[PDB]
């Protein structure tokens, strides 16, 4: 396994949940084992990041 | 420099602890976690002394 943080494809066989904003949750994105509050931001990205 | 010291291996497989935890079995986690604990404790003692 080539373990990194770049966009992964081969993800495990577990179904997804929905999302709740403005409340402290322990999100699990494609990796990203953290905890915080999810607020819609304004930082304008670029088409690849 | 104190904050930047957190992002270092110190000899373990990876820096971030919450990625070690979900990536090694409990019989193997303590060794990596211990390497991190000793390193971070040393950094904190250095900062306090200065």
């Amino acid at each position: 396994f080539e373990l990194l943080h770049a966009p992964a494809t081969v993800c495990g066989p577990k179904k997804s949940t929905n999302l709740v904003k403005n409340k402290c949750v322990n999100f699990n994105f494609n990796g990203l084992t953290g905890t915080g509050v999810l607020t819609e931001s304004n930082k304008k990205f670029l088409p690849f990041q | 420099t104190l904050v930047k010291q957190l992002s270092s291996n110190f000899g373990a497989i990876s820096s971030v602890l919450n990625d070690i935890l979900a990536r090694l079995d409990p019989p193997e986690a303590e060794v990596q976690i211990d390497r991190l604990i000793t390193g971070r404790l040393q950094s904190l003692q250095t900062y306090v002394t200065q």
